[PDB]
């Protein structure tokens, strides 16, 4: 009676209707005359109490156990490392976005500013009439004001741009974590019916 | 030949998150002299050249001469009308009052100020600003969000802020001097065995110290006093003898102590830290540790008058922010409209089709998980199906939420998880718009209810809306009252059932009267740890004999998990036992603040325990779990937040680390908001020790902006120019200013005066890591330690340290509270950002490696074995040496049965220390479950080399022989037992960590390492000779 048959209980649980002090216990969607004679049977388990579907070389199986490790934990670092791209990108990207709502609050102070002084300074263009020496260098202080604005604009703009580029590699970022994903579960399932298939030998398999 | 010629072409040889970006827009470090467009209030733009550190004084009082020579002079008032303004790097326009302000402190975005008058007259309260830099993100950031629940927190819970500052001045200024400086006590007055009689059938010899005149002499008054006698006694004792003499009879002594006895309280020579009520000597922690160190107490007597100088009035103010339709009528199974996702990001090639899971959860679920079929899979996502949820609506528990998910062909995309009641008790109902949550890098499983409930803030993710079926009206869920009626109706209803019944499992037929089996194998089950998951036979065994339940109060985390959620009758009754539950320990209670008792009315009981119970000692060592516990609270406002607000603003101890413990996960957004308003309110409340805290955050600001510098720029130079560019920049004043008058966040008893810059140095690691040296500037210096140093760490993620350093902490005070002495070293260890933080340096301390590369000898032929012990006999000669091997011994013993009970990270040469008094400790812990067996055991982490060994046994050849190994071998046998039967709580330690993203406590599996460890489904001969067993094989020989 040696296919079925709590910490490595659940390790074989995980993913997948599943079964499997001093009797016996039957475990996925724990329950407590004999062994073989009850699990046929429910192979419906409401009728019982109110609220179980799915069951040569020796060292050249082991050197298998050494490459999908080497695959599977190269493909765990392509993974590792991505993720933090990935937040990273996030992060700075989130910066970037601060920042336009900061440049965005520096403009509307400027343009106010250009709108502040003609206001003040077009009472004093008028009163007296100062001649061309006072108005000259009142011209000169509002040529600068205007060419700083057009300099903030394109400050701004030169950023918006590295948004949707890095924008870009962010969404080409999770892209490639969700096509490595699945084969990296398949990789790490059968990781472990390849050691499964080993053992007793447990102290040979570390340096694989 | 090596290769067999295969060329890799590829291969080409050409090829710590960060950054928080600094003192200007892009720039880490501003240039030591800058321009500064200066804007007047007559619209014209002078271009001020600036010294990085002047202040605004400077830069006004400039400007405003400077604008002389500019236009329209006479449209400007006198500079004191006057107040400069700019954009902020977190783009507030922040009006700057503060004009003793630097530059270079002022966090700008571009180098620009603004002139103007202050607008919104109350200019002291625009002192936010206090808070928003405390938090990290301004207050009006708050100001603006829409949420009816988020300003109704900010509003309600200066309930507990009102009540809080109330219990302040209450009986002042020494209630608030109690707040400040809160006596730093065990929780038991009781002193251990080992402890006692280091005494003399109880007595310590203390010390007083007086001050007369000017500041300068001071007078040692050596006592003689019992343990067990209070600081009023020894305060006596003091000045009797102080004023002794021959010019006073004995009488006269009497009455010139009494009306002096009182005008004195017992500072501690060194810290501020203060002896100020009813407690025996022994019970402060300062004397605890001077007994155990073999100490002389060195108290002071400072005038009451002097202290209650120094304490400024709190000035606590209120901020400018100041029919139903039961649930148990609606008729229908519970259906979810899904529609459409757009931000989908998937390959067409790699990937076949994708879907969205979903399900209904209450921690663990109360339905059959169902999906939606795999339409227009990959190209633009829409389906449009309702998902039809078989549990009737009645029957959904206060808890329940929405958990979902999109998979692919098969794992999973992104999730997100929605409360199915709002924080009002209403139904959800209508049209919602989630933006989900990426998967973890550990998470496989599908659907992840354990992370955040709530919507993502990021814009730019994936936006699943989608809508709640509607009944018409606000379906609210049902009253107490009404649940009560429910209950006792289902009470009644259940007494006149007949004899037999399928599955009468649930209910009893032995009724008043119950077997004797079955009343011992309730208690058999009481007994077991939260991680022995309990059979359905079980669950319905103790859900039917649940009355009797309440004889065992400590079987109630069990009864529990076994009610089915999905059976409004059950859940009703359950309130109306738990509503009256006996009151249980707190190590048992914070069991039901984790992940798997979501529920209110247990939530509310368990802090109900603690509001009894749980003391401001206990709670400050458990301070971190139930921090991160707040995380699994359903809503903003809630029990454990009231409690936690309130003891953080009754004792500014736990204050201090309350605020650190959230301000630290500032940065991560799932609780950006929760934390961000609860320091809000902590910072409004809490007075003068904002400041305070103010100053310790511009501190921790300017150290993590300089490694960052060294981090990146100054990698690739010399550590010589590195070094000389630190030093250099700690000159400047702004980081003279910022570094210099403050108090050390791993404890705000020791201030931190000068910078002495001569031992100030960056350490060797690649991280560079900031070793910083402070003057001690109390009074009695001296008498604790001159020179305070820390050590800063920008780079490493710190709080497993900061876990596994409590966890240890725990297992010592476990250990030697029941008598039995194994002296750990756990350092101090704080973290208070995205990857940084702050060490505890433990002077003459050194890495055996160290030990061994002083001990090498001459030419370079191999290392001895005793090289520890003769350089550790050099330190200790005479009935000394006995003594330093004893506490070796003791501490070996503690620290091989912690390390091996964790499993943290092999220890090598390294990272284990070794102190000039003898006792040994570990450093740089790692991970800590067996996080690296995710590759490809049941470590031994500390094997024994000989070195340890030889020292254990004072130098003698095969020395695993020994009696005195024999000893050893025994205090890890007592002590792995010892912690044993306290497994319980280390299990809900650990458990209640899951609401962090620490990669090694992902989910209760990782935990469930320490149960094999610990071995706790055995017996305990068993583990005894398993734990034998495990330490045999790792060290090859020694223990039968
Ligand atoms: O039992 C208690 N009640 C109230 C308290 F403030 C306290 O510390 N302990």
């Amino acid at each position: 009676l040696q296919e079925w048959y709590r910490e490595e209980v659940n390790e074989k649980l995980r993913d997948t209707g599943t079964f499997l002090t001093k009797d016996y216990t039957l475990t996925r969607k724990l329950i407590k005359s004999s062994v073989v004679e009850l699990i046929n049977h429910y192979r419906s388990l409401a009728q019982y109490n109110p609220k179980l579907l799915y069951p040569d070389n020796i060292e050249a199986v082991g050197k298998k156990l050494h490459e999908y490790n080497t695959q599977f934990q190269e493909k765990s670092r392509e993974y590792d490392r991505l993720y933090e791209e990935y937040t990273r990108t996030s992060q700075e990207i989130q910066m970037k976005r601060t920042a336009i709502e900061a440049f965005n609050e520096t403009i509307k102070i400027f343009e106010e500013q250009c709108q502040t002084q003609e206001r003040y300074s077009k009472e004093y263009i008028e009163k007296f009439k100062g001649n061309e020496k006072e108005i000259q260098r009142i011209m000169h202080n509002y040529d600068k004001l205007k060419s700083r604005i057009s300099e903030i604009i394109d400050s701004r703009r030169r950023l918006e741009e590295d948004l949707k580029k890095q924008a870009a590699e962010y969404r080409e970022i999770d892209k490639r974590m969700n096509s490595i994903k699945p084969d990296l579960i398949q990789l790490r399932k059968t990781r472990d019916q390849y050691l499964m298939w080993l053992t007793v030998r447990q102290k040979k398999l570390n340096e694989w | 030949s090596y290769y067999h010629h295969h060329h890799h072409h590829d291969y080409d040889i050409p090829t710590p998150p960060r950054p928080s970006s600094g003192e200007l827009w892009g720039i880490h470090l501003m240039p030591p002299r800058i321009l500064v467009e200066c804007l007047l209030p007559n619209g014209m733009i002078v271009t001020l050249e600036c010294l990085r550190e002047a202040t605004l004084i400077t830069i006004k009082h400039e400007l405003f001469k400077e604008a002389r020579k500019y236009p329209l002079h006479q449209l400007l008032q006198d500079e004191s009308s006057y107040i400069f303004v700019s954009v902020t790097q977190e783009a507030e326009r922040e009006e700057f009052f503060d004009e003793t302000r630097r530059l270079c402190d002022l966090r700008l975005f571009q180098p620009f100020l603004k002139v103007i008058e202050p607008v919104g007259n109350r200019e002291e309260k625009i002192l936010n600003r206090e808070i928003g830099f405390a938090i990290g993100m301004p207050v009006c950031e708050f100001d603006m969000v829409k949420d009816p629940e988020v300003q109704d927190f900010r509003r309600n819970i200066l309930n507990v802020c009102k009540e809080a500052v109330d219990l302040r001045d209450l009986n002042s200024p020494h209630s608030r001097a109690m707040y400040v400086y809160p006596p730093n006590v065990e929780s038991s007055p009781e002193l251990p065995k080992h402890i006692y009689n280091k005494l003399d059938k109880g007595q310590i010899i203390v010390v007083i110290w007086v001050i007369v005149s000017p500041n300068n002499d001071k007078q040692k008054y050596t006592l003689k006093i019992n343990h067990d006698c209070v600081p009023e006694q020894v305060i006596a004792e003091a000045i009797r003898k102080k004023t002794r003499s021959m010019l006073l009879s004995s009488e006269q002594l009497k009455l010139c102590v009494l009306e002096y006895q009182g005008k004195y309280i017992l500072k501690v020579c060194g810290c501020d830290e203060y002896f100020l009520e009813k407690y025996p000597l022994s019970q402060y922690k300062y004397i605890r540790s001077c007994i155990m160190l073999g100490r002389m107490p060195n108290l002071m007597l400072m005038a009451k008058e002097s202290l209650y100088s120094q304490l400024p009035m709190d000035c606590f103010t209120m901020p400018s922010y100041s029919s139903t339709k039961s649930l148990w009528v609606i008729n229908s199974a519970l259906r979810i409209k899904i529609l459409c996702a757009t931000y989908v990001n998937v390959n067409i090639r790699d990937i076949d089709k994708i879907y969205v899971r979903t399900g209904i959860y209450h921690g663990g679920e109360p339905l059959c998980d169902n999906v939606n079929t795999q339409r227009v899979p990959c190209s633009n996502p829409r389906w449009n199906e309702w998902l039809n949820y078989d549990i009737y609506i009645p029957d959904l528990p206060r808890a329940a939420r929405l958990c979902l998910s999109i998979c692919s062909v098969h794992c999973p995309l992104a999730w997100g998880n929605i409360n199915l009641f709002d924080y009002t008790d209403t139904l959800v109902s209508g049209k919602m718009a989630l933006n989900l949550w990426p998967v973890p890098h550990g998470l496989e499983d599908l659907l992840n209810p354990i992370g955040v409930t709530g919507s993502n803030p990021n814009k730019e993710t994936p936006c699943l809306e989608l809508e709640f079926d509607w009944f018409s009206s606000v379906v609210k869920f049902p009253d107490m009252s009404v649940i009560e009626e429910h209950a006792n109706w289902s009470v009644s209803r259940e007494a006149g059932f007949s004899y037999s019944h399928a599955g009468l499992s649930n209910r009893l037929a032995r009724d008043n009267e119950l077997r004797e089996n079955d009343k011992e194998q309730l208690k058999a089950i009481s007994t077991r740890d939260p991680l022995s998951e309990i059979t359905e036979q079980e669950k319905d065994f103790l859900w039917s004999h649940r009355h009797y339940c309440v004889t065992i109060p400590e079987i109630l985390p069990k009864l529990l998990l076994s009610v089915k959620w999905n059976s409004r009758d059950e859940v009703a009754q359950m309130y109306c036992l738990v509503k009256d539950w006996p009151p249980i320990k707190p190590e048992q209670a914070m069991e039901l603040l984790d992940c798997n008792y979501p529920d209110p009315m247990v939530r509310g009981f368990a802090v109900r325990c603690l509001e009894k119970y749980l003391t401001d000692d206990k709670l400050s060592q458990y301070l971190i779990q139930l921090v991160q516990v707040l995380k699994y609270e359903q809503y903003l406002d809630n029990l454990l937040v009231r409690f936690l607000l309130k003891k953080a603003l009754t004792n500014q101890r736990i204050g201090h680390f309350f605020f650190w413990h959230l301000k630290s996960e500032m940065h991560n957004k799932t609780v950006s908001q929760r934390f961000g308003l609860l320091l809000e309110s902590y910072c409004r409340a809490c007075g003068m020790y904002l400041k305070h805290l103010n100053r310790q955050v511009e501190a921790m600001e300017k150290l993590i902006n300089l490694t960052d510098i060294l981090k990146q720029e100054k990698k690739d130079e010399t550590q010589k120019v590195q070094m000389k560019f630190l030093v250099e920049q700690m000159r400047r004043p702004d980081f003279m200013d910022a570094l210099q008058g403050f108090l050390s966040p791993l404890n705000p008893a020791h201030q931190l005066g000068n910078l002495r810059l001569e031992e100030c140095r960056i350490m060797s690691s690649a991280k560079r890591p900031l070793w910083l040296n402070w003057e001690n500037p109390d009074i009695m210096s001296e008498l604790l330690f001159q020179n305070n140093e820390i050590i800063f760490k920008n780079g490493d993620d710190l709080r497993q340290d900061m876990l596994t350093l409590q966890i240890i902490r725990i297992m010592e005070n476990i250990w030697q509270n029941q008598g039995l002495d194994l002296r750990m070293l756990p350092y101090g260890c704080l973290s208070i950002g995205d990857c940084v933080g702050l060490i505890e340096v433990v002077r003459n301390s050194h890495t055996i490696m160290q030990i061994q590369c002083k001990g090498g000898l001459k030419g370079a032929l191999q290392f001895n074995s005793h090289t520890l012990h003769q350089w550790l006999k050099d330190k200790n000669k005479g009935e000394i040496y006995d003594a330093a091997i004893d506490l070796f011994t003791r501490s070996c013993a503690g620290y091989c049965v912690a390390t091996f009970i964790l499993g943290i990270g092999d220890r090598h040469n390294s990272n284990i220390m070794v102190k000039d008094d003898g006792q040994l400790f570990h450093i740089d812990f790692g991970h800590f479950l067996d996080h690296k067996k995710k590759k490809f055991r049941e470590r031994v982490p500390f094997v024994l080399t000989q070195d340890f060994l030889i020292v254990i046994s004072k130098g003698a050849q095969e020395c695993t022989k020994t009696r005195e190994f024999e000893r050893f071998q025994e205090m890890c046998y007592k002590a792995y037992l010892a912690i044993r039967q306290h497994a319980n709580l280390f299990i809900n330690l650990f458990s209640m960590m899951l609401g962090s993203g620490m990669p090694e406590l992902q989910s209760f599996d990782d935990i469930a390492y320490i149960r094999k460890t610990l071995a706790l489904d055995k017996t305990e001969q068993e583990a005894l000779e398993y734990f034998m067993k495990q330490m045999n094989d790792a060290h090859h020989g020694g223990w039968t």
